[PDB]
C-alpha cells in the first residue's frame, strides 16, 4: 500500500507538503511516482507526472519531487483553489497501479 | 497481418504489425572482479600457468589504457539514433566513474553478487558482482604459485585458468576493438543468466517482462555495453538495455514500386518515396525511416523511438486517395520505367514493362500466367514465383487476408509536367497537372 | 603576395635579450607551421625552432633549447621568437619560414616560402 | 638468462634536455623491467617499476614505456641531481639480471 | 621508516670466512623477501640471490649457487650472507634490499652498502 | 581488359570482365549429431569436464529457443536482393521443418555420412551428417563418467572434450548471435571439406565446378545458412550455396567524374549517374547498382542476377551517344565543381578545376606533368601517382589496353539550362539546352 | 570548444577541433615463420597433439590457396577513400611479392627479429620475424613427435601448442574470410608490442610519436593488412599503419536541422545540405562528406585525406550570412516540416514545428520550458533533456563555450520559388526568390 | 651531420653533382631530403623536396635524388644563375630539421 497523511491544512500562502510513503515493490523498486488533484465532483485531475514533470495548464506553484521510496508534493502559494482531495500513483510490482489514501487540503 | 494493394501508386501498406518501441534505458552496471592476479607471477620459465597468467595480467594492463570518450530522411533518422543512444549511456557512465558512486556500488556487492543502487544522479542502476575468476585466482591459484614457481606438475590448474580467465579476456577484446562502446551486447558483457536476471529486475509492466523474456534475443541485439573503466583489480562496465516503453500499438509497413504509364510511348514513371515502417506512438503517428530502425519477430516490429520521425496523421491519406489528398505525398517521378519485384510479407508487387517478360508460376504447374504490362499485385497465394527475364523470385508463402483498393493510376489519369519531368522526392503536385 | 616579413633584430649585448618577429600576410597562416632558420654570417643554414600550425607543439635546436622561446599569433598572424642569454654565436640573420609537407612517406617538413630575414648582432 | 642490452652506454645533456634511454631483452619480458637511479656512492634507488609506473615520490619527470623486449626511459627534463648511473631491471625470470647501466653526466 | 642498515666494512685473506649482515627495521621482518645484490667497483650489478624469511627458502643465481649461503636469524629481522671460502676476486659492495612485492619484483628499500675486499 | 575514356563524359567504360551471376541456390542440410549429452551429468564437483559438459548442455538449451523470424536505384536493388535470398531459403526450411522430412533426412543419413534426397516439395536437398561429437560423446564420454563422478583424473577426455564441442558452440554462436540467419558461411557452419564435396554434389556443368572449385571463398561468401532447429540431439542446419548459372557473358563498368566548364566565368558541371556494373546476360543488358553484390576476381565479376535492374539495350548509347542520343541517360548537373580522383582499373580519372592543383608523378622521377584543368585521364602507364593539392593517390600497376573515345565534352558544348540549373539525377536533356 | 549557433540557417558550426589527417602509409612486413610443420605426422591413431598438428598443417596448406587480387558528394569521397588505400597497399606487396625481395627481407631477419629494409621499388618497409611457434615446433613438437606415434603421455606437450599455433589459426581466419585484405588490424596480424615497437621506428617527427602512441587504438583503426604469400613454410604479410602527416590544423563540424517557416500557413523550409567535417589542410579548407571518414577523440578529429574533397576558401560564407554569400550554398529545400532534434557536441538544434509538442527538462526539476515553435538552440547548460511528444534526448553534458549568432532565418525572409518548390541539394538561389 | 662537399665548379653546360651524404639517423632513417639554393644576399630558395619533386618555377634542368643514405643534386646544363649556395635539408630523429654544411657552385 502506498500511503499518506490523512489531511494537511495551512492558512493561503503557506506551503504544505504531501508525503506519498510507498514500499520497495513500488516508489522502491523504481517506478516513478505521479499526483492526481480531485476537487469535490470532479474526475481527478493530473497535477504531475513522472515525479515532478508538470501538465500544461498547471501553476508553477505545484511541485514534487520523489526520493528514496519516497515522494512529496509541495503546494507552494496555497490557495482557495486548493481545497481539494490530493493523490499520490505509481505502480507496484505485485498490484500493479496503486493510488495512495488520498491527503485533503485545507485552507 | 492484412495487406491493401493500392491500386492507385502501386504501393501496398501491411497492417496488423503490433509494436514495441525503446522509449528508455535500463542500466545494469557489472563488476567483473578480476581478481589478485597483480600479485601473482610465474618466474621459473616457460610453463602453461605462466602464459595464461601473462595473458591474464598483460590484457588487465592493457585494458587500462582503453576509454571511450568518457529532405531524404534515412539519413537523418539513423544520425540521431545512435547520437541520442551513446549520449544517453555517457551520461550515466560519467555519474558512476566518480570514485563516491563505484565505492558505493563495489560496498552493496560486498556480501551480495546482485545490488540495486541509486547513483548520486538519481538514476536506480542495477549491480552485479562476476568472482567466478577472484575466486579461482584467491583459493586455487594463488596457492599453487608457489615463491614464484609455477611449472606446477598440476596440469588441471592451467587447464582450468584457460576457462576461467576466457570471459574476462573477451571481454578486454571487445571493449579495447571498440574502444569501450561495444555496439551490442555479447554473451561475454551479459551472460544469458544475467540479461533474464536483469530483465526481471527492471521496473516494468508484467506484460512487458514476459515479451522481453520471450525476445531476449532482441534485448540483446537492442542494448549496448560502455566500459566505465578499471578499478582496483575489478574492471566495471554498463549494459543499457532497451526499455520497451510503448507496445501493442498499430504499426504498418508502406512498400512501392515504379507507377509507369506509356504516354504516346514515353513512360511518365511515378515512384513513392515515403515508404517503410510507420506507427501510431501516444497519439502521433511516426515514421521509421532507416532500414536499421525497425525489426520484426512476427507481428511484432521493433522500433527505435529515437529514430521516428513525427509525421501528421493525415499522412494516411497518402494511403488512401494520394491522387487528391491536399497532403504533400512524397514521390520521385520520372522517364525511365525500372521493372523490379518488390516482395512485400504477403505478396510481391511486380512492376513489369516494356521490354522485360515477366511471368508467375508455382513448383507444380510451371508457368501459370504472363503478367500484363503495367504494375501487377501477385498474392503469394496466386503464385510461387515470379520471375523478371530470366531471374526468378521466390515468393513468400505466409497466410494472411489480401486486398485490392482499386483506383486508375496516377501516372496513367494525371499528365506529367513538362519541365522538369525527372524530380526526385518531390510532393506529388510537382510531378503532374 | 605571399609574404613573411621579419623584424625586431639589432644589436643586442651578450646577456641580452631580444624578440623577434615575422609578420605573415596573404595565406592562411592559422593553416602552416612556422620555423625559424638562421645563418652565421658566411656559414650554412641552422634551424632554430618550429611551432605547429595551432601552438600545441614547439621544437628547438639544442643551441635554443631553454634560451629561445617561440609563439605565434593566429589572429595576428605574427609569429615571434622570444631569445634570451644571447651568446656572441647567436650573431646571425634569422629567417622565418613557412613549413610544409606531404606525410606520403615520410613527414620531413620543408620551407617553401622563405622571408627575407633580419640581422641579429649580439656584440658589444 | 634473459640478457640486458642497455643503451647509450654514457650521456651528457643540458638542464631541460629530454634524455632518453632505452633497455632492449634478448627474450619477451611482457612488461616486468624496473629502472633504477645509482648516484655515485649510494645505493641504487628504483624510479620507474613494471616498465611504466612512478614509484611513490619519483619526481614526475620520470617516465618509461615500451613492452616486449624494447624499454625506453626517460627524463622529461633533466635536473642536476639526476646525474648518476641508470640500470633496467628484468624480473620475468630467474635471475633477475640487471642491464649494463648507462651513466649519466 | 624502513631501514636496512648493513655489517660495515670487511677485509679479509681469500679462503677466511666472512658474513655480511643486515638489520632491517621498520617493518614486519617475515613478509618480504630479501635480496642480494653485488656491484664490482664500478660495475653493474648483479643479483646474488633471495631469502623469504617467513621460512627460509632461498634462489639462487646459477653464477653464486653453493658459492655463498642466504640466511636469516627471524629472531632479530636480520638477513645474513656467508662465503665458505673468499677468493680475491669476491671483492665488491654488497647490498641487501627488500624485495617490495611477491608480484612485483622491484627492490625498494636498499641497504648502504657493504664494502668486502679480499686480497694477500 | 580494356579501358576506353569517354572523352565527352569524363567516364570511363572498363570491358573485357566475364560474368559470374548467382541466379538460383542449392541446399544442403547439415544434421550436426550433439549426441548423447542430456544423459550425461557431472555432479561431484568442479571438474575440467563438467564445464566443457555444462557449456555443450547449455548451448544445447539455448540453441532450442532460437529460430528465425520467418530514381536512387540502389537502394531499391540491395532491398530486393537481401529479401529474395532470405525469402528463397526459408521456403525451403519450412519444407525441411516438417518432421516428415526431417526423418526421412535422418534416416538417409543412418549408414552414410552424405545423402541426396528430395524433399515432398520436390527440392532435391543434399543431405550431410556431422557426427564427430556423437562419436566422442558416445565411445569415450558417456564411458568415463561413471555415476556422475567426473572429476576424473583422465585429463586427456577433458582436454579433448574441448576440442570435439568447438563447431558445435560456434555454430550456436553463428546462429543465436544472428537470431537463426548467418550471413555468410562460416567454417564452423561448413567445413573446407564439406564445400569442396557440395561444389562437387552440384547439378551444374564442370566449367561452373572448376570455376566453383577454384573460387570456393566466393562460393563461401555468397552463400548463407539458416537454422532448421534442433531435433532430438541433432541440430539441423542448411546452407544455401549459389548457383552461377550465367557464366562468361560481357560484362563492363562506368566510372565517371564531374565534366565542368566554365562557360561565361561560372561553371556548368554534370556526372554521371549510371555509374557501376553492367552485364549482357542471356541478351539482356542488367545493370548491377549495389556496390556490395558486385565484386571482381581477375576478369570475372561474382553478381547476383537478384540485384540486377533490366536496363533497355539502347542504354549503351550513353558510352557513344550520350551528347546525341535519344535514351535518357542520368545525369546530375550544377554549378560547383569537385575536383577528384576517380580510380578506373586500368588507371585514373583526374577532375581538376579552379582551385586545386594537380599534378602527376612517378617514384623513379617525381613530378612528370602538372595536369591541365579539365578532366585528365591518365593511364597506369603515365604516371605511377596522381596528387590533388597534398593528397597523393597511387595508380593501379596493372597491364591492359586503354583507349581515349575523343569528343568535345557535353558541358562545354551545350549550354546550361538556366533554372533550374542544379538538377540531380536527370535525364541528360533536362540539364542543357 | 566553440560551438556558434548560426540562427539565420538553423546550423551550429562547432570549432576549435585540432586535426590529424592520414597522408600516407608505413608498412610492417611480417614474417610469422609457420615452423617445420609439414615434416611431422601424427600416425598412431586419434591424439591431441595430432589434432593440433592437423589444423595447423590443414590452416597452412588452406593459407597457400588464399591470395589478395594482388553532387552527393558522401557516395564520392567514401568510394576513393577505400580504393586508394587498397591500392597503395597492394602496389607495395607487388614489389614484397618478387622473390628476390622474400629472400631479402628473410636474410636480414635471420640474425634479430626485427629489420628494416628498403625494397627495389624503393620503400623503406620495416620488417619483423614472429617465431615463437619456429621455436616450439623445433625445439619442443619434433623432438616429441618422435618415429610418428606422437600420442605421447606428456599432454603438457599438447596444450602447449594449442596455445602457440593460436595466433598462426587467427592469422588465417582472418586473411582467409576477408580473400587476403583485412579491414582492420587484429591482435593477430600486430600485437601491441609489435604496434608501439613499428610506431615508435616510423620516420616521423616526436609529436606524431607521442600522439600515436597515446592514439595506438585509433592506428590500429585506420591501419590494414595484406597477404602476401607462403613462402616455405613462413605466412609473410604486411600492415599498412597510417602517417599523421597533417595535424594540429583547424577543424569544425557543420549541423543543421530543418529551417522551416510559414506563408500563409504554408510551410517553406530549407535544409544545409554541407553538414560534416571540416578542416583547413595545408592552406586549403577541405571537406570530409562522409561519415566513415572522421572520428573524434577529445579535441582530435582523425580524418583519411583520401576522403577530403578540396572546397573553396570562400564556403565559409556559409557559416556567416548564407544570406548574401555569392557562393553557392548547397541547401536541399521544400513543403514538408520535419520536426527534430539534432544533437551538437555542446547542445542540441530543435527543430520544432506545427504539431509536435517540444519541451526541455532536467533530471532536477522536470520541464523547465516549453519550447517555441520554429528551430531553437539549447544548449547543454540550459537542460538535461528535450523531449519531441513522447520522446526525450538527453544531452550532452559537455563543457565549451556556446555562442549565437543572431539573425532572421533565410526562409523566413525570402519567398520561395513557385515551382519546383521541393529542391534537393541545390544552391540556395535556386529555393528563394 | 649531414655533410656536403664545400664546392665545386665547371664550365657552363656542364653537369655538376652535389652530394649531400646523411647518416641512419636521418637520410637513412626514412627521410627524405630537400634542396635549398641561396643567392648571394637573398633568403634560400627552395629547388627540391621529396627526395626529387621540383616547384613550380624551377628550370628542369634541375634534377635530384635520393639513395641509401645519401641524396644528390645534379644541376644539368650549368648556368650562370647557378653561381649560388645550395644547401640540402632533412630531418633527423635527434636532432629534428638538420641543414647540410652547404655547396658553393662557381660556374
Ligand atoms: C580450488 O580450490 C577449492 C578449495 O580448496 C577446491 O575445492 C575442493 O575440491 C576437492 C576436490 O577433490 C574437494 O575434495 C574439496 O572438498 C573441495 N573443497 C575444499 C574446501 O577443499 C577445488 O577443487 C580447487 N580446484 C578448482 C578447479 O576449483
Ligand atoms: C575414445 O575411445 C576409443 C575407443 O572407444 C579409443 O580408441 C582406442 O584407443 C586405444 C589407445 O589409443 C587403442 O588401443 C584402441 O585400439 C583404440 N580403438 C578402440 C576401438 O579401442 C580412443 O583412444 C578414445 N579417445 C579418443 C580421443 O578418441
Ligand atoms: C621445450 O623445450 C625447451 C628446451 O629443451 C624446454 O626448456 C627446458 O625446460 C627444462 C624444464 O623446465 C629446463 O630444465 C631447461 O633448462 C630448459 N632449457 C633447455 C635448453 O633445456 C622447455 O621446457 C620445453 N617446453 C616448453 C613448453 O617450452
Ligand atoms: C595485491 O596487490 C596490491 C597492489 O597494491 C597490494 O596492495 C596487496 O597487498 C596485494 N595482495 C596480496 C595478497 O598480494
Ligand atoms: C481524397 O481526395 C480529396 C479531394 O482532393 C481530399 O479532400 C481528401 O482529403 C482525400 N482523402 C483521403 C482519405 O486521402
Ligand atoms: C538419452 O536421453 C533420452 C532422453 O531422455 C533417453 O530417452 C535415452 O534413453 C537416453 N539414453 C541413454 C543411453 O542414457
Ligand atoms: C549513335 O547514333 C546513331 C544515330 O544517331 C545510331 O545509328 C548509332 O547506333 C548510335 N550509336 C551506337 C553505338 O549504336
Ligand atoms: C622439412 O620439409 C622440407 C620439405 O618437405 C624438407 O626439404 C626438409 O628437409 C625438411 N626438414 C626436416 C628437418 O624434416
Ligand atoms: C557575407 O556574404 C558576403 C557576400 O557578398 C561576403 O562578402 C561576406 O564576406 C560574407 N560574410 C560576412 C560576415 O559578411
Amino acid at each position: 500500500v502506498v500511503t499518506q497523511p490523512p489531511s494537511v491544512s495551512g492558512a493561503p500562502g503557506q506551503r504544505v507538503t504531501i508525503s506519498c510513503t510507498g514500499s520497495s515493490s513500488n516508489i522502491g523498486a523504481g517506478y516513478d511516482v505521479h499526483w492526481y488533484q480531485q476537487l469535490p465532483g470532479t474526475a481527478p485531475k493530473l497535477l504531475i507526472y513522472d515525479n515532478n514533470n508538470r501538465p500544461s495548464g498547471v501553476p508553477d506553484r505545484f511541485s514534487a519531487s520523489k526520493s528514496g521510496t519516497s515522494a512529496s508534493l509541495a503546494i507552494t502559494g496555497l490557495q482557495a483553489e486548493d481545497e481539494a482531495d490530493y493523490y499520490c500513483q505509481s505502480y507496484d510490482r505485485s498490484l500493479s497501479g496503486v493510488f495512495g489514501t488520498g491527503t485533503k487540503v485545507t485552507v | 497481418l492484412k495487406e491493401s494493394y493500392l491500386e492507385e501508386s502501386c504501393s501496398t501498406i501491411t497492417e496488423g504489425y503490433l509494436s514495441v518501441l525503446r522509449t528508455g534505458w535500463y542500466t545494469n552496471v557489472f563488476t567483473l572482479e578480476v581478481g589478485d592476479v597483480e600479485n601473482l607471477t610465474c618466474a621459473d620459465g616457460p610453463s602453461l600457468i605462466k602464459t595464461e597468467l601473462d595473458l591474464t595480467k598483460s590484457a588487465l594492463r592493457e585494458l587500462r589504457t582503453v576509454s571511450a570518450d568518457q529532405f531524404v530522411l534515412g539519413a537523418i533518422a539513423c544520425g540521431v539514433a545512435t547520437a541520442a543512444a551513446v549520449t544517453a549511456g555517457v551520461a550515466i557512465a560519467k555519474c558512476i566513474r566518480l570514485e563516491s558512486e563505484v565505492t558505493a556500488i563495489k560496498n552493496c556487492l560486498k556480501k551480495t553478487n546482485e545490488c540495486v543502487s541509486t547513483l548520486g544522479c538519481g538514476v536506480r542502476v542495477l549491480a552485479t558482482a562476476v568472482r567466478e575468476l577472484k575466486d579461482f585466482v584467491s583459493k586455487n591459484l594463488t596457492r599453487a604459485i608457489n615463491k614464484n614457481k609455477c611449472d606446477i606438475p598440476d596440469l588441471k590448474m592451467a587447464v582450468s585458468f584457460s576457462q576461467f580467465n576466457r570471459r574476462f579476456l573477451n571481454v578486454v577484446r571487445q571493449f579495447s576493438d571498440n574502444a569501450g562502446i561495444t555496439p551490442a551486447i555479447s554473451k561475454d558483457l551479459m551472460t544469458d543468466a544475467e540479461l533474464a536476471r536483469a530483465i526481471s529486475n527492471m521496473p516494468t509492466s508484467a506484460g512487458q517482462i514476459k515479451l522481453m523474456l520471450e525476445n531476449r534475443a532482441m534485448v540483446r541485439r537492442k542494448g549496448f555495453g560502455i566500459l566505465i573503466g578499471v578499478y582496483g583489480s575489478s574492471v566495471i562496465y554498463m549494459v543499457q538495455l532497451p526499455i520497451f516503453g510503448v507496445i501493442d500499438t498499430p504499426c504498418w509497413i508502406v512498400k512501392a514500386a515504379p507507377s509507369c504509364s506509356e504516354k504516346k510511348g514515353n513512360y511518365a514513371c511515378l515512384l513513392r518515396e515515403d515508404q517503410g515502417w510507420y506507427c501510431q506512438n501516444a497519439g502521433s503517428t511516426v515514421y521509421y525511416p532507416c532500414e536499421k530502425d525497425c525489426e520484426t519477430r512476427g507481428d511484432h516490429v521493433f522500433c527505435d523511438t529515437a529514430a521516428g520521425i513525427n509525421v501528421a496523421e493525415q499522412s494516411k491519406e497518402c494511403n488512401i486517395n494520394i491522387s487528391t489528398t491536399n497532403y504533400p505525398c512524397k514521390v520521385s517521378c520520372g522517364r525511365h520505367p525500372i521493372s523490379m519485384v518488390a516482395l512485400s510479407p504477403l505478396g510481391a508487387l511486380v512492376a513489369c514493362y516494356k521490354g522485360v517478360s515477366c511471368s508467375i508460376g508455382s513448383n507444380r504447374v510451371g508457368i501459370i500466367k504472363q503478367l500484363n504490362k503495367g504494375c501487377s499485385y501477385i498474392t503469394n497465394q496466386d503464385a510461387d514465383t515470379v520471375t523478371i527475364d530470366n531471374t526468378v523470385y521466390q515468393l513468400s508463402k505466409v497466410e494472411g487476408e489480401q486486398h485490392v483498393i482499386k483506383g486508375r493510376p496516377v501516372s496513367s489519369s494525371f499528365d506529367p509536367v513538362k519541365f522538369p519531368q525527372d524530380q526526385f522526392n518531390v510532393a506529388l503536385d510537382q510531378c503532374f497537372e | 603576395e605571399v609574404q613573411l616579413v621579419e623584424s625586431g633584430g639589432g644589436l643586442v649585448k651578450p646577456g641580452g635579450s631580444l624578440r623577434l618577429s615575422c609578420a605573415a600576410s596573404g595565406f592562411t597562416f592559422s593553416s602552416y607551421s612556422m620555423n625559424w632558420v638562421r645563418q652565421a654570417p658566411g656559414k650554412g643554414l641552422e634551424w632554430v625552432s618550429s611551432i605547429s600550425a595551432s601552438s600545441s607543439y614547439s621544437d628547438y635546436a639544442d643551441s635554443a633549447k631553454g634560451r629561445f622561446t617561440i609563439s605565434r599569433d593566429n589572429a595576428k598572424t605574427s609569429l615571434f621568437l622570444q631569445m634570451n642569454s644571447l651568446r656572441a654565436e647567436d650573431t646571425a640573420i634569422y629567417f622565418c619560414a613557412r613549413a610544409r609537407a606531404t606525410g606520403y612517406s615520410s613527414i620531413t617538413p620543408y620551407f617553401d616560402i622563405w622571408g627575407q630575414g633580419t640581422l641579429v648582432t649580439v656584440s658589444s | 638468462d634473459i640478457q640486458m642490452t642497455q643503451s647509450p652506454s654514457s650521456l651528457s645533456a643540458s638542464v631541460g634536455d629530454r634524455v632518453t634511454i632505452t633497455c632492449q631483452a634478448s627474450q619477451g619480458i611482457n612488461y616486468y623491467l624496473n629502472w633504477y637511479q645509482q648516484k655515485p656512492g649510494k645505493a641504487p634507488k628504483v624510479l620507474i617499476y613494471d616498465a611504466s609506473d612512478l614509484e611513490t615520490g619519483v619526481p614526475s619527470r620520470f617516465s618509461g614505456g615500451g613492452s616486449g623486449t624494447h624499454f625506453t626511459f626517460t627524463i622529461s627534463s633533466l635536473q642536476t641531481e639526476d646525474i648518476g648511473t641508470y640500470y633496467c631491471q628484468q624480473y620475468d625470470n630467474l635471475p633477475f639480471t640487471f642491464g649494463q647501466g648507462t651513466r649519466l653526466e | 621508516e624502513v631501514q636496512l642498515v648493513q655489517s660495515g666494512a670487511e677485509v679479509k685473506k681469500p679462503g677466511e670466512s666472512l658474513r655480511i649482515s643486515c638489520k632491517s627495521s621498520g617493518y614486519t621482518f617475515t613478509t618480504y623477501w630479501i635480496t642480494w645484490v653485488r656491484q664490482m667497483p664500478g660495475k653493474g650489478l648483479e643479483w646474488m640471490g633471495r631469502i623469504d624469511p617467513s621460512d627460509s627458502y632461498t634462489d639462487y643465481s646459477p653464477s653464486f649457487k653453493g658459492h655463498v649461503t642466504i640466511s636469516v636469524d627471524k629472531s632479530i629481522n636480520t638477513a645474513y650472507l656467508q662465503w665458505g671460502s673468499l677468493k680475491s676476486s669476491d671483492t665488491a659492495i654488497f647490498y641487501c634490499a627488500r624485495q617490495a612485492s611477491s608480484g612485483k619484483i622491484y627492490f625498494d628499500y636498499w641497504g648502504q652498502g657493504t664494502l668486502v675486499t679480499v686480497s694477500s
